[PDB]
RNA sequence: GGAAACUCAAAGAGUGCUAUGGUAUGGUGACGGAGUGCGCUGUGAACAGAGAGCAUUUCCGGCAGCAGAGAUUUCAGCUGU
């Protein structure tokens, strides 16, 4: 999988419009990779209680990776701080529907209990839910 | 007294606006749905009958065939629809199987082109242009291996000197060829098996066990440095290309016509030999086959694996081809035609859905691997119906009434009569060996999977 | 588990009526009081046709409750959409008709006439005169098998395939005329009641009855089977209702000495038991259960809670009812009697949640067409009718239960 | 900080378009080639 | 059917929601029959985005009732079981289905984005990125989506690199509406203002200029002029030189009115070098525009830019110390204008007098100013 | 693999994403040849991911001439750079299905990571989306496509012949 | 577990409750002692369970004999439910 | 034979409608989000990234006090339980 064609970045990494090459030659006259703007905001009890205005100022001021590093620094600092009979059935053989039942037990099973435990549940739409039907027929 | 009846209300069951479908309330009570075994038995029976009427497997022959019967075929393992075929009169052809028409033909040699395969030739001075040129090389009995390039219209990136970029040369004839799947290498069997690369005009190494010739060759597809070959002393030899040497051989009863390696299991291969069956062998233990695929009635000429590794196709000297599930050992399907004679080459296309057979009247024919299966794209209702019917035929597979229908084919008269006299012969020898076993003392029970190996170098402990 | 979790998705709830007092008995609740207490749609479903001049009307509903088929004893057969006002066949066949049934639809119905059974299309043109089925008195259609089953004054039971057109089976009952007849909806075997007091369970494969039960003394006036295929209520002419287990063939209940012989029984989809003894119709709730506290009584001697008094009763004071039939997915009991038809609002008496792809009460013309072709395509063969339905995937009860590995051969 | 609070922000109409509502009413409800039949 | 699949996907959350003893079976059957109605209306024929919207509103209402009933019954605010995220996940999937079916109503797309943003910590910003990516793919020409995408990723996340990439890609797609140009110069001025204010703040606790905004200003003028001369006179150039010069004049009027709006909403960025950043637009407008804005017609525009260049230091309050410093500059401006102009001389004199009188003891220094500008 | 599809049309450019490949070997068969006529199965193959409409009839005529003589215009560059993923140029390029074998070279001249296919599979995918048209686009264009076709055909013809109204 | 008014409002929305709808349809309404006592019935005492018609005007299953004024009121309510009370009298 | 129709049925043909699950939502606290590490894309390096993968105890989905945010509900961080 290649990196997706996003609308948050440049899909060629060389300036593709006149605007882009103008902005990049100005920005390489004065670069803005923001290592300076990382080291500028990577600096900033009574620091907790009294500094309730410069804290909000630095919160508004800091950039994306600066705020990520500030969250990581606060997380690491707090984690370092804390830790006669009535029924007569006939038993004749049903010679017309002994063709609807198999002759012996088929190969992968060892007995008809196993084999009929395979056959015991219908996979139909009418007898399972839709999700179970799909799991049974894929 | 409190009282409540059924209030059906007609807003939930027949819709207000006419453009939309009606509600289908369900209720999964088995009281509501009574005949749950009989109903899906009849659906499985109607699925087997629908398969037996939808089985129309012949797609079409491609082109006009050759002039003198197709004895070599090679697919290329990276493009879906391209196919190289060579005949007895030395002509080779490259095929677009979409339009069923040749990109190019080539009077390649003078004798039989006895082998051909395809390459991505790793030259270290030039760069291979594989988006507009395809490469096939081919060996014949006039002591030549020739490498050809083909102009291919598959990408439209560019806009050119097509044929015969080089000519390797041996002192004796060649009989088989297969290309390594990397590193510019191929191997040719013949009077002796040589290894070659596409830069040097001479063999890098001769890797022959003894002074007995080699009839066929296949490289492995994964673990690509393991070769296998069939020699006319009924021998199957494995070679390794790390050690640059043969590895182990076995001698069988009759002669192995072909090998194909399993593309999904990397140590299993299938041999196709002259007693009329195929043998599924493990490379790590050649003392026993791990399957025998038995249903042919004359000498099996060629075998191939599905790219899913789950089934094999197997064309034989009785003028018919047969498709086998890999775990069973009998034929799942037989394809025949009154026009098809003596199928000498079979490949299984990289789609795993079509089967290419080269016969010896000249023609190369496409078939469906699943005959009842059509190749359109399917809406979810028909796709769900088709896989529901497959699962239902699967779980009712052994009922006698649907087994006698799914088992049924029309086989030619010659194959049917050979089949029934083969049956009465095998039943007679089982009767006589049962009598002989009743009398005599120590008759060992030899397995069917061992009944066809006369011996093995590098014995197993 | 996932199939049983659908009871959340079930849309409707079953009906009931509950006493909420100890002075308020449930069998003394009047039909006009029900029609006042329930909604206008159900009150309009409780129809009443007064058809005086032709005979007592055998009633029949389609398997979804959309169509009604009445037959006068004299000649008057009318197939109609009882819930709209649409009749689609009114034919006066001036010989004494006995019974009728729909086949797979409102589109075809079979009537049992003076002797021969006839088959009519949707608008009433005669399609078939069956030269077999010599004297039918009882017709019933088997919808999953497409079989019209026929019994009557001859001692013969005939299964006729409606789709192909072919008489599947002729079976000698060998017990004289067939006094009653019902179909097990579970496994499609036919319970016929004879003049011996004997019910016999039949299949179109075996030329002998699958089972013979000794239900009553005298003859057997009526048989009804639950739709779960578990219980069977038989009324004899010896003033005896008897509830039977079908699967294990035990006799669950024996209500002897009814005041007059029960001429009909019916069992709803929710297991009510509607017995009819001439002018009277009497319904019991939870009577088809194993315990002796579910034996249907007629009064509770001193207020015993362990006595199954009637769930509701009605008196057709003028006449004697001909037959009973519950309307399939609604809370009604259609009783056909000497002066026509009457539906009764019975609140506990119907499956509130049908399945709409088995059989749909709101189905359209295109849905009827495609469902007809699809059920015709998956018609079950008549040989698959066994006493249990789950015995056509198995192995033989011969052919040893361990599979054999040829060493032991 | 108040100047950063009062700097002109980027304006859209997209989430207002999500929270938009309407004031709409409802208004009420030969061939070229055929020769003339004489 | 697929309504059956979705409806029985809804069952484990109400398994859990009956086990946690807040709902009962008879009321959860009622919410299932309402949800059955909605799922059938969704995936049947003749479907509507109002069916989708009413389903989302119903699911949000049963979510709010579930939260209320949880707080009243269990006296916790979440049961940390399945039944507190499944219903918001359902709403998100109804939104995804609706935007896959009818990807044409930006009201529904923006309701999706609003609910997905307001879901809070539980959502993922890459999940918002995915629906921004596919929405910008389907509607590249609609420009408020580009503004909203970049506004979400600067005014919430402060991601300057990705915000610059969004604005450059949008200006690649439709370099014709001036609104995207103005929001890009607005973003660049906001970014450089935050840069110099964090510099000022790090100074007060403890090179890279508006020339970006000037360069995008320059390409804004060039490409907006190109696209107006290509938009009007549309098919061909079948027009004689009278109509060609009429067109070129009108594009100069169009472009210069947009730069007038640019300076009008450019003045309020007064934390950077606002004098330099307005004077560079002044010097970029002062040059020739190939059809004699000064030496011919648009002389009213030349007088407007001359008045702007005069008052460009006099953009001040009634405390007129800058006027007392450099009103001689305005006098020399009026003299240099009236040395050439004929009626624009009297117009510029009366206009500068009226402007200074309207904008400017305190009336006695203003009496000195009135005697000066009299 | 035919991963993306580029359909040019008078209202703008459309990039579709190929969901399911059609058959290569069975591409001449009856069911494969009429699945592109059935719409219920063609929507299993093709999904619309992007549609950049034109700025008017002027840019429509410019892009009609550029598409006619086989050049990548600036709106093409914009929509392809938005939609196609940054694949490699030496190993597994992203595959775009076009209908013009001499527009392909202009696409690889601008995006070297894109190999372009216009053979019979891409041709019948393209004529499937031509056969269905307004149904694939889900309602997202202004202007009826045949009305824009009439305008663009008349404009293209008068440009090509230099029709003067003087 | 008390009730709540906001909870019952949006519960009436979610469960689809037309109870207030039927209440409003029933509510809206389109808005825009005796001259003799005989002193014999009080000391009479009737049986109840001797005939089937009077067998229905018991309030228990243990009542067998009731007082006369009670019995008169029972069959007055029974007369009122045979012939319902019209509006012209009251 | 004929006439009528907001009449009742039985069927045939064509056309219309995103008619779209190639194996169905981002998540049964079994979970999600944040961050890190591995992996991936355009032999080592820095750079540019993708959302398309995999861990595990790094934190959060606990409570207040307090200021901040948007239209009385939700949203955003410091000091301890």
């Amino acid at each position: 999988e290649h990196n997706h064609a996003s609308a948050f970045t440049r899909t060629q990494d060389v300036p593709q419009t006149e605007l882009q090459e103008k902005v990049d030659q100005v920005l390489q006259e004065s670069n803005l990779a923001n290592p300076e703007k990382d080291s500028k905001f990577e600096e900033l009890p009574e620091e907790m209680r009294k500094r309730t205005t410069e804290m909000r100022l630095m919160r508004e001021l800091m950039f994306r990776e600066e705020r990520k590093a500030r969250r990581l620094k606060k997380i690491k600092s707090k984690t370092y701080r804390k830790i006669l009979q009535n029924v007569i059935i006939n038993e004749k053989v049903n010679k017309k529907n002994l063709k609807y039942q198999s002759s012996a037990v088929p190969f992968p099973f060892e007995n008809r209990e196993q084999y009929e435990r395979s056959l015991r549940m219908p996979i139909g739409q009418e007898w399972t839910s839709r999700a179970s039907h799909q799991e049974l027929i894929k | 007294m409190k009282i409540k009846t059924i209030k059906r209300s007609a807003d939930d069951y027949v819709p207000v606006k006419s453009t939309q479908e009606s509600q289908m309330p369900r209720n999964l009570n088995p009281e509501l749905h009574p005949f749950e075994r009989a109903r899906e038995y009849t659906k499985a029976l109607n699925a087997t009958k629908l398969e037996r009427m939808f089985a129309k497997p012949f797609v079409g022959q491609l082109g006009y065939g050759h002039r003198d019967g197709v004895y070599a075929i090679a697919k290329n393992y990276g493009s879906l629809n391209k196919l190289a075929t060579g005949s007895a009169d030395g002509v080779i052809k490259y095929w677009n199987m979409s339009t069923r028409e040749e990109f190019v033909s080539f009077k390649a040699h003078y004798g039989l082109v006895t082998g051909l395969c395809v390459t991505q030739p790793r030259f270290h001075d030039k760069k291979p242009d594989l988006k507009s040129q395809n490469f096939m090389l081919s060996c014949s009995d006039d002591k030549t291996v020739k490498l050809w390039s083909i102009n291919v219209d598959d990408y439209s990136n560019k806009n050119n000197e097509e044929g015969l970029i080089r000519t390797f040369d041996g002192e004796s004839a060649f009989q088989g060829i297969d290309s390594h799947r990397e590193n510019s290498t191929f191997a040719t069997g013949g009077a002796k098996i040589h290894l070659w690369d596409v830069n040097r005009l001479k063999p890098v190494s001769d890797l022959s066990w003894g002074a007995d010739n080699i009839t066929s060759l296949k490289f492995n597809q994964n673990e690509t440095d393991i070769l296998a070959s069939t020699g006319s002393d009924n021998s199957i030899v494995l070679y390794d290309l790390r050690t640059n040497s043969p590895t182990q051989k076995i001698v069988q009863t009759m002669r192995t016509n072909a090998i194909c390696w399993n593309p999904m299991e990397a140590f299993n291969f299938v041999t196709a030999n002259e007693d009329h069956n195929a043998y599924y062998y493990d490379m790590r233990n050649l003392s026993r086959s791990l399957n025998v695929f038995k249903d042919h009635v004359s000498a099996v000429m060629d075998v191939d694996f599905s790219p899913t590794g789950d089934e094999i196709v197997t064309g034989s000297y009785d003028k018919s081809i047969r498709i086998y599930k890999t775990n069973h050992g009998h034929s799942r399907e037989i394809y025949h035609t009154k026009r098809m004679q003596h199928v000498f080459q079979v490949k299984y296309s990289m789609d795993s859905k079509y089967i290419i057979s080269g016969s010896d009247d000249g023609n190369v024919r496409l078939w469906r691997s699943k005959a009842w299966e059509r190749s359109n794209v399917k809406t979810t209702r028909e796709k769900n119906k088709l896989e529901y019917d497959e699962k239902l035929k699967e779980r009712f597979r052994h009922m006698p009434e649907i087994k006698r229908i799914s088992r049924h084919r029309h086989v030619p008269q010659v194959i049917k009569k050979a089949q029934e006299i083969k049956n009465i012969e095998l039943s007679s020898i089982k009767r006589r060996e049962a009598n002989e076993r009743r009398t005599r003392k120590d008759m060992p029970y030899i397995s069917e999977r061992k009944k066809q190996i006369v011996g093995t170098v590098h014995k197993y402990e | 588990s996932s199939a049983a979790a659908t009871d959340y998705l079930l849309p409707e709830s079953n009906g009931y009526l509950e006493p909420e007092n100890e002075l308020e008995k449930t069998f003394k609740v009047q039909q006009s009081e029900i029609k006042s207490s329930v909604d206008v749609s159900t009150a309009n479903k409780a129809l009443d046709l007064s058809l005086k001049e032709f005979g007592p009307y055998h009633i029949k509903y389609a398997k979804n409750g959309t169509h009604l088929l009445i037959t006068g004893r004299k000649g008057h057969v009318a197939s109609m959409d009882w819930r709209k006002g649409q009749l689609r066949a009114e034919l006066f066949l001036n010989e004494t008709c006995h019974s009728a049934t729909y086949l797979q639809n409102e589109q075809y119905f079979a009537v049992a006439q003076k002797k021969y059974t006839f088959i009519y299309d949707h608008e009433g043109t005669e399609l078939h005169r069956l030269k077999q089925h010599i004297e039918a008195r009882h017709l019933d259609f088997l919808p999953y098998h497409y079989l019209l089953v026929t019994a009557g004054e001859t001692g013969w039971l005939k299964y006729h395939d409606v789709s192909t057109g072919q008489l599947v089976s002729e079976l000698r009952t060998k017990a004289g005329p067939t006094m009653a007849m019902a179909q097990n909806p579970w496994n499609a075997v036919m319970h016929l009641g004879h003049s011996n007091g004997t019910v016999s369970l039949w299949s179109p494969s075996m030329p002998e009855p699958l089972v013979k039960l000794l239900s009553a003394r005298g003859p057997v006036n009526s048989i009804a089977i639950d739709r779960s295929g578990y219980y069977m209520a038989t009324t004899g002419a010896d003033r005896s209702m008897k509830i039977w287990d079908i699967r294990n063939f035990k006799q669950l209940h024996s209500v002897e000495s009814l005041p007059t012989p029960g001429t009909n029984v019916s069992i709803s989809d929710t297991g009510l038991l509607a017995l009819s003894r001439g002018p009277h119709v009497t319904l019991w709730k939870d009577a088809l259960k194993l315990s002796g506290d579910s034996k249907p009584c007629f009064g509770s001697m001193g207020g015993n809670p362990h006595r199954n008094t009637p769930y509701m009763s009605h008196l057709f004071a003028g006449n004697k009812v001909e037959n009973l039939g519950f309307v399939p997915f609604e809370d009604l009991l259609g009783v056909g009697h000497q002066t026509g038809i009457t539906n009764l609002i019975v609140p506990g008496a119907g499956e509130a949640n049908y399945d709409a792809l088995e059989l749909n009460p709101f189905e359209t013309k295109k849905q009827r067409q495609e469902q007809e072709v699809r059920t015709l395509l998956n018609k079950l063969p008549a040989d698959t009718i066994t006493l249990d339905p789950n015995s056509i995937g198995s192995v033989d009860k011969r052919s040893s239960t361990i599979r054999l590995n040829a060493k032991d051969l | 900080e108040t100047n950063l609070k009062k700097l002109p922000k980027l304006e859209t109409g997209f989430d207002a378009l999500a929270n938009k509502k309407k004031k709409k009413n409802v208004l009420p409800s030969n061939d070229w080639f055929t020769l003339p039949k004489p | 059917s697929k309504t059956r699949y979705y409806l029985e996907q809804c069952i484990p959350e109400m398994d859990d929601l009956v086990e946690k003893g807040l709902f009962t079976k008879n009321e959860v059957s009622l919410i299932m029959k309402k949800r059955t109605d909605f799922e059938h209306r969704l995936n049947s024929r003749g479907s509507s985005i109002n069916d989708y919207i009413k389903y989302i509103n119903y699911e949000s209402n049963v979510n709010k009732l579930r939260a209320k009933r949880c707080k009243r019954i269990l006296q916790v605010k979440k049961t940390n079981s399945l039944s507190d995220w499944s219903i918001q996940q359902r709403i998100g999937f109804i939104y995804q289905r609706g935007t896959n079916k009818f990807p044409q109503d930006l009201k529904f797309w923006a309701m999706y984005l609003n609910y997905m943003k307001a879901r809070g910590n539980q959502t993922s910003y890459k999940k918002i990125h995915n629906i921004y990516n596919q929405l910008l793919k389907l509607h590249p020409t609609n420009v408020d989506i580009w503004i909203s995408c970049a506004k979400y990723e600067y005014e919430v996340h402060a991601n300057f690199k990705s915000c610059r990439n969004i604005f450059q890609n949008g200006l690649r797609f439709n370099p014709d509406v001036p609104k995207l140009w103005y929001e890009y110069v607005k973003f660049e001025l906001n970014f450089i203002t935050k840069l110099i204010n964090r510099r000022k703040v790090m100074g007060l606790i403890n090179a890279l200029r508006g020339d970006i905004a000037l360069t995008i200003f320059d390409v804004c003028m060039k490409t907006l002029g190109k696209h107006y001369i290509n938009k009007h006179k549309g098919y061909y150039a079948i027009s004689d030189s009278k109509m060609n010069i009429e067109l070129n004049k009108e594009t100069l009027n169009y472009l210069f009115s947009e730069s007038l709006r640019y300076i009008k909403l450019f003045d309020e960025f007064l934390d950077l070098e606002r004098d330099y950043l307005i004077n560079h637009v002044l010097q970029f407008w002062k040059n020739d525009m190939y059809d004699l804005s000064l030496r011919k017609d648009l002389p009213e525009l030349y007088l407007k830019t001359v008045m702007i260049d005069i008052t460009l230091n006099i953009r001040y309050m009634p405390v007129e110390k800058l006027d007392i410093d450099q009103l001689q500059l305005s006098v020399k401006k009026y003299f240099a204008y009236i040395s050439k102009l004929d009626s624009a001389s009297v117009k510029s004199l009366k206009n500068e007098y009226r402007s200074y009188l309207q904008d400017n003891a305190e009336d006695d220094p203003r009496y000195k100013i009135l005697d000066l500008i009299i | 693999p035919i991963e993306y599809l580029l359909f040019e049309e008078p209202t703008g450019y459309a990039v579709f994403k190929v969901k399911l490949q059609q058959d290569d070997i069975g591409s001449r068969l009856k069911e494969v040849q009429e699945q592109i006529n059935d719409f219920g199965a063609f929507t299993k193959l093709i999904e619309l991911v992007s549609f950049a409409p034109f700025k008017g009839a002027a840019e429509a005529l410019e892009n009609a001439n550029d598409i006619s003589e086989g050049l990548v215009s600036e709106s093409l560059k914009a929509i392809l750079d938005l939609n196609l993923p940054k694949a490699s140029s030496k190993k597994k390029n992203i595959t775009l299905a076009i209908s013009d074998k001499n527009l392909g070279p202009s696409i690889k001249e601008e995006f070297p990571y894109v190999d372009c296919i216009s053979n019979e599979l891409a041709q019948d995918l393209i004529r499937g989306v031509r056969l269905h048209g307004e149904k694939l686009f889900k309602g997202l264009q202004s202007g009826d496509l045949e009305r824009a076709q009439l305008g663009l055909g008349h404009a293209y013809s008068r440009a090509k012949v230099k029709f003067s109204v003087q | 577990p008390p009730p709540d008014e906001e909870e019952q409002l949006l519960a009436k929305f979610v469960f689809g409750d037309t109870t207030d709808l039927q209440e409003n349809l029933a509510k809206f309404n389109a808005d825009f002692e005796a001259a003799w006592i005989d002193s014999d019935d009080e000391k009479i005492k009737v049986p109840i369970l001797v005939t089937n018609k009077t067998k229905k005007l018991r309030t228990s299953y243990n009542e067998s004999k009731i007082n006369g004024v009670h019995y008169i009121n029972r069959l007055r309510s029974q007369f009122e439910k045979i012939y319902p009370r019209p509006k012209w009298v009251d």
